[PDB]
């Protein structure tokens, strides 16, 4: 009905997508703690001499440079698909930009300005 | 403008009236083909018979 | 050349992240100080990782979009 | 800061600030020293009036023009009319604002050095660019392609452009222009017996180009016409009465565009140097330029000039080719809008030639990576 | 803008009331009682200013959008929190593409009549089928029962 | 209505397009066509011509 | 997984996964980078087209096929290719696919053991197999036996197979092609005042051959006839108007293929290069091969050639033989469907060079055992 209405009801919408997506966060990082703890085998390091302890080291060094190695090949794929995403969203504006550069006049007064020049002090809102 | 305008849409009009016709033609002599193929297809299978004949005979 | 290049750059980078471990030097329990570090920087690893893999799957949703809206273009 | 969009133009200089729709301030550019004597003292009576002070005084002044056909002949009386416009019609100090002039193609390379000094020294800007006036009226436009003819008041030129890529070797520029029809109508005018011969009446002549005349769809049953009804005389009151009625003169001053061999000139009409660059371009390109011709520049805003311009290219062009002629109805200011555009944009912010950089390298920095 | 609003948004019409005791104060006396801002604002400039309408032009276009030809006083809201503004484009577009992300959970790259559907179900909107059609088509533009980010933005275009 | 006219040109360009293609495919097929006609008529002479040699021989 | 099956050939990059009918996305191979300066800035300028794309802009580029007779003469630009062919046509990252390259035969090795190299260094694919174009030729028709005459874009190659014991002395390799058939073409056309000169215009040259020109099962006949009446010129419109009329040039392209002598190669046609083919094989298989003659490539998609094949093979076959020539409606890409067919093949999936393999051995591995 109102354009006032409209606009209102469109913020209350993204209010709601908003929350939606902090419950989408809230899930991220759950799952986040809870596939961290189950990859990593805990530290099992009781009643261990000392050579054991040397194994289980080299054995934990060993695997934090596999999964390093992991994590540094999808940091290079993700580092390519921002790259990617980067240089296609400079292609869609390519595509879809042009005109849409700003047309716009200074000639054009703000209206809180305008109002404090002309009323002095009195228009406190604006 | 407008003018232009009702004279384009007339154009794309006809042409899919065209676009139609041109499916049912395609579609028709499709079959027919198939067919022709099936014919020609026994036609080879009597020639084999018949080359065998000759040669036993 | 490079792709070759790119090969010895990538083995010789995970080289270096290899860090010399080394424990016949301390007591016991800093060795299970040091398996505690091996440990936090394995998690370390796996929390990065499975950011990548979430930054990952968002990459590959807007390369999507972008296939769609270029359809659009198109 | 913000950009100063200058347009030196040849006839009106066109300025203001960048990221608006129109120039803050137009006015043409003559300097008119006095010629008579002057016999009241203390009247403060000044050596020169420049700009639009000079057309309210041209009664006893000798308006001339500092730019003939695009380049500038009298460098003092540019440097003057410069300095009116950044400090009476701007009021703003060129110490703190870049500067991007505009120039036509094809002009000599000492007026574009000389007038990167003038900036630089002078005026002492920041940072100055100088663009081609055809590639800014084709920004104005929205378009990315198209063949913009840009009818100035100097010099006509017409410079294709495709998908952001200039095509060099098709610019088809043409000395015939606006101040050559103003001479055209006033050697005309000759046959009824009005007579205008002071250089400021130049300025009455040019003040009746501007309110009567039109372009003609077709010439000849125009000239039937006139010769035997009376239904176009429109008359026109000069700055002093005594009205004038002017006949077949409307149609026939602009119609010098499209076939100058009226004034002595060899070439060909803007009617078929359009379709000549067109015709040098690419074989794969040239339906796009026909569908995008754009027209720009004050004198193309006679009224009626986009019909017969399209006809006679329709005439021309392949039967099967769709011409459409772009007229916008802010047409003369179509240089200055684009060329705001330009100076709006984030990605043409490191195109500027640095002050560093023309103190490194002189004033032949221009013709240089920075063009 | 909206600081306006929200400062007096505990407070009734009767702002309106106090700009048209005001512009009785200047321009007294309208004729339409409709939409008629340009003489106000022309009034205010013939104090010795630069003579400039095109902002009057802006001003009394700013209200009349939605094509039934009215201009409500929710209307002049609109039209004076949009004059200037300040919080606008729903703040970050990186969280238009996040809350388009989550429209499109089947990552097919376009919202279909399903995905806006259950996005306004879930935002509970009481929007009627005809401006049910008409937000769709101002999102799907070409109409033809897609979504992109484009259009996803166009729909969300000055929406915070 | 610019924006109409627009519409309405793309319209009639994409019609037009398929209408082309159909002819082309409407070509070639009745080509096929022509050709195993023909290839038919002869393989029936040729099955009377080798009929006969069977009886001969 | 699912296999890749890419197939390079030269003029048309065909691919697409396999088990299906047809490529998935079929697109020209050429690269042409920009020739003009581009004055409009942020305009969102490659600095290389590749595929579909310059086909669209070709009027300002300069492509330039990366794959001259078979053999790859630009290594980057044909990387650049295969880059786009996987990830913009495709979009499948090459980490998790089986690649099936074609080759033509007697090629250069090192072109092979680049191509390896490249595959396995580059896009890192997990294994990848190389196959003669003409084995897949035959397996797309369903045979076992029979002599395939793959007249491609790029060179002509006549590989005749028995029972599956392909016959390598047999191979009969002839350079001339598509590609000549379009030179020629452009080059007789000049007989009637059309000069096409610039790379662009090469397309537009193809284009009319292929829309126009057929193949005559007469040659002396269909000259007589054409210089008589005027029952032959068919007119075609250009892009951008000036209809055309091709005459007697519309069989005489297509014509060098049986008279190599007009683009002045000494070697025999197609027509005669089948038959000695034929005749160095044994002299037990050759009426299977007489019978099972096979065509495929794009170049055998003239209307009419399949009859002008078999007349000329009759002629000199001795008379007793039965002469068949099978010709397809698939032409075009028989032999991506055939790739498609071995790929999909449970006997054929330890034929793969393994990744492992060809970091114990080095790229020579494609001339060993995994042929
Ligand atoms: N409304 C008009 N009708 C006809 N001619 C005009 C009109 N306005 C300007 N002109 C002509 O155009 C010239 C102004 O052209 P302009 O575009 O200002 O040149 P420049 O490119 O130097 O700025 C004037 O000299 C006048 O002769
Ligand atoms: N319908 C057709 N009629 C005539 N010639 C064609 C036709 N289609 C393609 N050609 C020719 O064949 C070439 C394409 O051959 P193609 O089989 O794609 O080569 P490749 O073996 O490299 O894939 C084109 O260059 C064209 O000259
Ligand atoms: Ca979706
Ligand atoms: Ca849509
Ligand atoms: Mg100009
Ligand atoms: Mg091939």
């Amino acid at each position: 009905i109102s354009a006032s209405r409209k606009l209102q009801l469109k913020t209350l919408m993204l209010q709601i997508a908003k929350q939606e997506m902090e419950r989408e966060a809230e899930e991220r990082r759950g799952e986040k703690g809870r596939v961290l703890r189950t990859r990593c085998q805990p530290l099992e390091l009781d009643g261990l001499g000392f050579e054991e302890l040397q194994d289980l080291c080299r054995q934990l060094h060993a695997r934090v440079d596999k999964v390093d190695e992991e994590r540094y090949d999808v940091e290079a794929k993700v580092t390519k698909n921002i790259t990617e995403i980067a240089d296609l969203t400079q292609k869609i504006y390519d595509l879809r930009g042009k005109f849409k550069r700003p047309t716009l006049r200074r000639v054009r007064i703000s209206a809180d300005a305008m109002m404090q020049a002309l009323l002095g002090t009195r228009a406190k809102e604006s | 403008i407008e003018s232009d305008l009702e004279r384009a849409e007339e154009r794309a009009e006809l042409s899919e009236g065209k676009c139609a016709e041109l499916e049912e033609e395609l579609k028709t002599v499709t079959n027919n083909l198939k067919s022709l193929e099936a014919q020609a297809e026994k036609y080879s299978q009597k020639e084999d018979k018949y080359e065998e004949e000759i040669k036993v005979l | 050349g490079k792709r070759q290049t790119e090969r010895e750059k990538k083995k010789k980078i995970l080289a270096e992240r290899r860090k010399a471990l080394a424990i016949d030097h301390l007591n016991e329990d800093q060795l299970r100080e040091k398996a505690k570090e091996l440990w936090q920087s394995i998690h370390n690893l796996e929390a990065e990782k499975f950011d990548l893999q979430e930054k990952f799957k968002q990459q590959k949703y807007e390369i999507n979009v972008l296939r769609n809206r270029i359809n659009d273009n198109q | 800061t913000t950009a100063l969009v200058c347009d030196n133009g040849s006839g009106l200089v066109k300025a203001g600030f960048a990221g608006d729709d129109a120039p803050r301030a137009v006015f043409p550019s003559i300097v008119g020293r006095p010629r008579h004597q002057g016999v009241m003292v203390g009247m403060g009576q000044k050596d020169s009036y420049v700009g639009d002070e000079a057309q309210s005084k041209r009664g006893i002044l000798t308006l001339k023009y500092p730019i003939e056909h695009g380049i500038i002949t009298n460098w003092d009386d540019m440097e003057k009319i410069w300095h009116h416009t950044f400090y009476n019609e701007l009021r703003v100090a060129p110490e703190e604002h870049p500067t991007l002039l505009t120039e036509a193609p094809l002009n000599p390379k000492a007026n574009r050095e000389k007038m990167t000094q003038i900036m630089f020294e002078t005026f002492n800007v920041p940072a100055m660019y100088v663009a081609i006036q055809a590639v800014l009226s084709l920004y104005a436009s929205g378009r990315t392609t198209g063949i913009v003819l840009d009818s100035g008041d100097g010099v006509t030129h017409n410079v294709p452009i495709y998908e952001g890529y200039a095509l060099p070797h098709a610019i088809m520029r043409l000395d015939l222009a606006g101040r050559d029809l103003t001479d055209y109508l006033m050697k005309i005018l000759t046959e009824r017996g009005y007579s205008f011969v002071t250089t400021a009446e130049r300025e009455i002549v040019r003040d009746i180009k501007e309110k009567l005349c039109y372009v003609a769809l077709d010439f000849e049953n125009e000239m039937a016409t006139a010769a035997s009804s009376s239904s176009l005389e429109k008359s026109y009151e000069l700055p002093d009465g005594q009205v004038i009625t002017i006949g077949n003169e409307r149609f026939r001053c602009p119609e010098t565009l499209f076939q100058p061999s009226f004034i002595g000139m060899e070439s060909a009409g803007i009617h078929e140097t359009t379709y000549n660059s067109i015709m040098k371009c690419d074989i794969d390109i040239r339906k796009d330029l026909y569908a995008n011709n754009v027209l720009s520049g004050g004198t193309t805003m006679y009224p009626g000039i986009a019909d017969r311009m399209q006809k006679e290219i329709t005439a021309l062009a392949p039967s099967t080719m769709k011409i459409k002629i772009i007229a916008p109805p802010e047409r003369k200011y179509s240089v200055w809008i684009g060329g705001s555009i330009l100076a709006s944009l984030s990605t043409f912010q490191q195109m500027w030639i640095s002050k560093q950089e023309y103190d490194e390298a002189g004033p032949s920095i221009v013709h240089r990576k920075c063009f | 803008d909206d600081i306006y609003k929200a400062a007096v948004e505990q407070l009734t019409e009767e702002q309106k009331n106090e700009f048209k005791a005001a512009f009785d104060i200047f321009v007294l006396g309208a004729e339409d009682g409709c939409i008629s801002t340009k003489e106000l604002g022309k009034v205010m400039r013939m104090l010795g200013q630069n003579p400039t309408p095109e902002e009057l032009q802006e001003m009394i276009d700013e209200v009349d959008e939605d094509g039934s030809g009215t201009v409500d006083f929710d209307e002049f809201l609109v039209m004076m929190v949009r004059c200037m503004k300040d919080d606008s484009k729903g703040k970050s577009e990186e969280e238009l593409s996040d809350l388009f992300r989550m429209f499109d959970k089947n990552a097919d790259g376009y919202i279909d009549l399903d995905e806006l559907k259950m996005m306004l179900q879930a935002t509970g909107e009481t929007i009627t089928e005809d401006d049910i059609e008409e937000l769709m088509k101002d999102g799907d533009k070409n109409n033809d029962g897609r979504i992109d980010y484009d259009e996803f933005l166009e729909f969300m275009k000055g929406v915070e």
